[PDB]
């Protein structure tokens, strides 16, 4: 299994939709590699369309909680929660390969949450809190103001690898190191 | 159909029916029936018998505005069930002419809805849910003659009424005891 | 349709039919038929023949209030099946004019429903289920002339009646033996 | 529709049709047709032609009680298929006026149903299934002029009849040989 | 049907209804009603009461062009809901004759759609979405008497209006207070 | 498998919806780690939207029954049954990472339970008993009155990690221990 | 696998719906542990909504047939067949953790069994026999009369752990043995 | 497993639809073989109808990022994203067996992306950027101008192995080396 | 596993519908057995209804590319793509057991490919190219003219094993070698 061989080389794939099953897989892999060696860098290759905000912040907190530095490299896409997890890497260690796209947007409810307006007021204050928490999370990791994140993530803002470097989501557009 | 014929013959007797879930289809049907009966005679009352589980606010607000701006009085009749929007349109009748049949049930609750889309869409939906909730509660305050704070506390979940309880709360003005 | 035409011709003979599950649609149809026949003649009886498996309480309470507040007597006819709400509306007829055809079956049972939502919603539903159950049992006590304790014990599950058993219990007043 | 028009023109000739599975919808249609024809003339016979695969007992008991309590005779006509409840309503005709067309088939079998719910619900259903089975067998005993023990043994599964076999068993009284 | 009959009798009173989602079916129905009423009398106003959640742009542009090129004035009536295209057709009425009932709600937002197919197909769809958005905003600018920059900023997501807010914004010209 | 490696380090994921299959997985893992060593702390990382009340109280009782202390750390979300299981940890050992949300609410029936009103009266007395038992369980673990839990869980009360610490659901907002 | 480790410590989960697949898993586990050692107690942790009556009596007979004593502990719920299997443990060895609920009710047919009335008379005499056999089984294990079981299981009777101890379904509300 | 035996001989199949699950499998296999030996050639046998553009550029960047040369051989079809990955091989090392077809076409959205026209303007500027990035990627690998790629991929341009060699997608129509 | 035991004896089953998953399984098995020994014959037992043309030509090219001779034996059916792969064996080494049927027919699109007429003109020029390539492939392997293949595969031409030998699809109707 090439997944297990890269895991022994401290390489993790965020390669699927960020849901609770994916989040538990990342958090188990992050906490094992913290317990294996807290000094060596964990590499988090991210090819993901994003997903749930809770599973986002489950991975986000675990990336920030573990003693090991998290090298986030984007490959193909980091959209939504995955763009935030891409920005959630250790500063100086956030990469994207040159043709990876980075989609940042405000949080959204999938489908329709029914309920009384008092329940919907709480669901809306929560998705506004999820919006504010995402923008605050993207503020401290991109170096931009949270109001700048709010205007930019008002709709879909797809960045290239170069544009995500200028935005502060990654730190280095990862050059191709092919020998030929 | 026979059921359309019997409703047509009571439309001739100025008796209309909120007899289902108030969606846009039967609201425009009821609004057209109120406009037609106000065009026939602007003086004789329209009897709106309400057997309704509730429904859309704007469909019921369409009926409510058509009830008020009709120059003739809209006598409302709680018949079995006046819930949610049908409760609203029951209490939206002309004062003194809001009637509950003695075993009709009146359900008053805060409006139901759904949030969807992005967080900026939902925040607009929430602001509009707060506007719809305030206008539904202010008009239920105006109908029942009770404070909007009592309407807001009582509609927070489902509050059921008998005909006697809806009489003392203010949804209806009499209980028909023929 | 022919079936709407034959019901229309017996509507002219003041014979209406609770011939399906009493939901809101045919209750408002029956309520409009009772209002139309009371508007034609307030003295001649309405024959309500009931072949019904039961249905909604508030739809049946809509019919029941329309039956009582009609100034003319509502002769009820158990025809094959009077179950649940159709049992109720059978026994809701004018006393002396509640009839069971000899092989009609009468089913009296406590009301059916559903609980859903949060625990505070269900607690309100339970309080209202206790109010609906008490009013369904008190009115069945008033119809049959039997105590509400006997109505509550007998309706706890499905209690079936023949026409003779419904005669001695009090749902009907005669058995038609033409 | 044309098919409603041709049934309407034979309704004028006092010819009604049990032409489908007897559910509550067409039973109330047939009961209303028997009431309408007994209101027109109480002396001329109603011809009930039966092409029916059977159906609900209480829907058929509604038709059966409407057939008996009509003051005019109900001539029944097995036309192709008189199965189950349609067998019952065939044999429920006026004696001497129960007719089988020569290639009609008559199916007599014990009633079909379903058990569901808790064991106390099913025990009540079983008691009522035993009451329905006994009344279906006693009336088939009364129709055919044969003992209820023979009706119970023969209806235990599907027992098919030709027009000649239904003649000697007692479902019909003649075979039409025009 | 009765609901088609009541709409027919108000069609005689030159009252038509945008009472559903404006798709091509009821737009061609409304366009034919505007053409028929302009053929009857080119001078008397057509009352278009709008209880609409919006719908297709070209279906609403069909109604809008039929409203303008009718020689008679189209009085528009926000009744409950004028959202999206129904907002547009409300504000598309004759100036001075655009009316909001007092509890009608007006929703103005940029058009909804879908992209599909190849990138060259979507690029054409995007160019046409930019043309539809500009023409929807320019006409809403012409209706409300406000700049297209304000229309573009306000329609960027869902912007809701009361009857009073739609009065000051320019969708309607009066609020009916009979 | 990083799940098995963390289990050998006495770390359990409540990472899925709390149903009977999830509850049996937690209870087996809690009772093995009790039988391995009853003195070392079991760590229960909770990323869960909650679930059934019976599977809640199956995990709840098992967390309280085992001799080992249960370190509940919330990661992402501890909602419904999972918020109660988060509060069900050993006092002083209930954590949440800083961007984990904690949703407390009254119990609910999923879908519609049909039946006669005598059956529905029992189902409603049960969901009221489930409501009272949840509030009593959240009373002894958060230090608040059960009537305070009843007013707060009347609708969805989403807490942050700091707000769940002030509420008493966790004991420590778990600081990020990253070395850089 | 913590399921296999507890099975080696003679611990069985009735953790799913009691159907024939679940019953065969329990009966295989009961008969292996009887063949391993017939003198040591088998512990049956029960978290189950119940299920089929045949799979109930398959587990019931196997619990009573094996030479080893069956320690039934309820965790979360023992509803229907699972409440009977909870009461089916060895006397003195039937436990429930304090917030486990015990639902006893009469048997029921799931869905509608169609058929002729002679077939339905047999299906009803069978579900009445299943009702009488359940009440007789709950009579000898709870110490109550079978007519008392019939009045109590006429509808859903949800017991707490304390109420199931007073009813006789368990013998001990199992105290929490946590060291702290 | 013949997949694992070829992987030990540094042979990778792009044999399924290019989605994120397939992309993560390729990228794990490319980065393991880079870490095994960065000097030996990786052979990428491509039998694929293509797929998503992000998973395309995830594989594309990883093929270009790894130090090992990527020998792309097309077998059967290299369509859409797979034609670009076929052209993405090391120059001189891009093959197609003689009856493999190569389908190049502009990017497309599967199904209908609903939304407001401001959201659709961004989705269309993105699929135009995906169109321009594909044509620029096919420009540097086929040696043709990006405007020539735009006219040729305006609709489906199916090439044979010889026609893909003349187009520049492969470098050698791979001759059959059968000994008989 | 008898599949693995026959694979060690250099025996491959084309036993399922020829799709891309089946083609990748055949091509991996052909290229491993080429790398194991390029001189020993690979036996390809074919029991297949055929399938996709790309996965056909993926297997076809790989059968012709590998250094080992491919012994195709038809068992039961070699229909459509599988008849071409049956004819694709090494000359002199193409067998069919006597009651195997061989169905040759022109290519077909499964279901309806929607699109503009310019797109449909390309899809039709492709299925005509797929038709011409199949007939040219069946020309060089059966020894018949491609116009003879076109008239014969205009509709379904089911051959017996003897009729496929006379047609040139196989070389030997494989006699039963049972000792009794
Ligand atoms: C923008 C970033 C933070 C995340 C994006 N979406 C969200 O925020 C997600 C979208 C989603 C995913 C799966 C299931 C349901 C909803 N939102 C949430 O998880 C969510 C959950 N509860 C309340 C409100 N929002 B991404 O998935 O597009
Ligand atoms: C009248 C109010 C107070 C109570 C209930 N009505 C509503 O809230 C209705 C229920 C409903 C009906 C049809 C479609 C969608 C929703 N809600 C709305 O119409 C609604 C919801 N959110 C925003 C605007 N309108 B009633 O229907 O139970
Ligand atoms: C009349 C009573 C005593 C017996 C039965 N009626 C009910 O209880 C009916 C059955 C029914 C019909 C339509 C939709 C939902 C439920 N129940 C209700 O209408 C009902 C249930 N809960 C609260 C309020 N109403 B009958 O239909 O079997
Ligand atoms: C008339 C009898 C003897 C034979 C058959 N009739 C029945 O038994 C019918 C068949 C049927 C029709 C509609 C819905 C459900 C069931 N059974 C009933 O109506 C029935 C079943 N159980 C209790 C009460 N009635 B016939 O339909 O085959
Ligand atoms: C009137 C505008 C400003 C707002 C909304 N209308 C639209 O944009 C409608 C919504 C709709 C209705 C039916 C079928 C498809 C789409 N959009 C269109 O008709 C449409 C979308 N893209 C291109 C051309 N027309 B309204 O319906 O909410
Ligand atoms: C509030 C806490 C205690 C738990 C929350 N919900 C419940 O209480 C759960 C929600 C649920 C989950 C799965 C299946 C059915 C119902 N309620 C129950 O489990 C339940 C079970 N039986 C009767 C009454 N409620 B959580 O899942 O949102
Ligand atoms: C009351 C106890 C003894 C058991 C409860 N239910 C039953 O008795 C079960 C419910 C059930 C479960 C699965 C499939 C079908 C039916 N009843 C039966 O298994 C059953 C089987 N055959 C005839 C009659 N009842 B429990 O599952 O709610
Ligand atoms: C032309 C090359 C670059 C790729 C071709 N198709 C695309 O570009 C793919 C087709 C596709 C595949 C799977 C799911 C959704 C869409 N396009 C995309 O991935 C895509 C994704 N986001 C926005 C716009 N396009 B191929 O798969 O036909
Ligand atoms: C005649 C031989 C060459 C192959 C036969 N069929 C084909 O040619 C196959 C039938 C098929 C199989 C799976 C999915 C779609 C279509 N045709 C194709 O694969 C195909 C693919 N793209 C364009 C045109 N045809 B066989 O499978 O009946």
């Amino acid at each position: 299994n090439p997944y297990n061989k890269l895991f022994e080389e401290r390489i993790i794939f965020l390669g699927v939709q960020v849901d609770d099953a994916s989040a538990n897989d990342i958090m188990a892999q992050l906490l094992v590699l913290e317990s294996l060696d807290p000094d060596r860098d964990i590499t988090m290759y991210i090819n993901s369309p994003g997903g749930g905000f809770t599973s986002l912040m489950a991975i986000y907190d675990t990336m920030q909680y573990v003693r090991a530095d998290i090298q986030t490299v984007c490959l193909g896409q980091a959209a939504s929660a995955a763009a935030v997890l891409l920005a959630a890497g250790t500063p100086g260690k956030r990469m994207a390969l040159p043709n990876a796209r980075v989609l940042i947007h405000q949080p959204s409810l999938s489908g329709v949450i029914q309920g009384q307006f008092s329940d919907l007021e709480i669901q809306a204050a929560e998705i506004e809190r999820m919006r504010t928490l995402m923008e605050t999370t993207l503020a401290r990791h991109t170096g931009k103001d949270a109001g700048v994140i709010r205007k930019d993530t008002d709709r879909d803002k797809i960045l290239t690898a170069e544009e995500a470097k200028d935005y502060g989501i990654i730190d280095t557009v990862l050059e191709y190191r092919k020998l030929s | 159909s026979l059921t359309d014929s019997v409703y047509e013959r009571l439309l001739s007797e100025r008796i209309i029916f909120l007899g289902s879930e108030v969606n846009d289809e039967i609201a425009n049907r009821l609004c057209a029936q109120i406009l037609l009966l106000a065009a026939e005679d602007a003086s004789k009352d329209i009897s709106l018998y309400i057997n309704s589980p509730g429904g859309s606010i704007s469909a019921g607000m369409a009926i409510y505005d058509t009830m008020v701006l009709a120059p003739c009085d809209i006598a409302t009749y709680a018949m079995g069930m006046a819930a949610s929007m049908g409760e609203f349109l029951l209490a939206a009748g002309t004062k003194g002419k809001r009637y509950a049949l003695p075993h009709a049930r009146i359900l008053m609750h805060q409006p139901l809805g759904g949030v969807t889309g992005s967080a900026a869409d939902i925040a607009i939906q929430a602001e509009q849910f707060a506007v719809i909730k305030k206008e539904m509660f202010r008009l239920n305050a105006e109908f029942t003659g009770q404070p909007i704070e009592r309407i807001e506390a009582d509609s927070d979940r489902d509050r059921w009424f008998t005909a006697a309880e809806a009489l003392e709360y203010g949804f209806v003005d009499h209980i028909i005891t023929r």
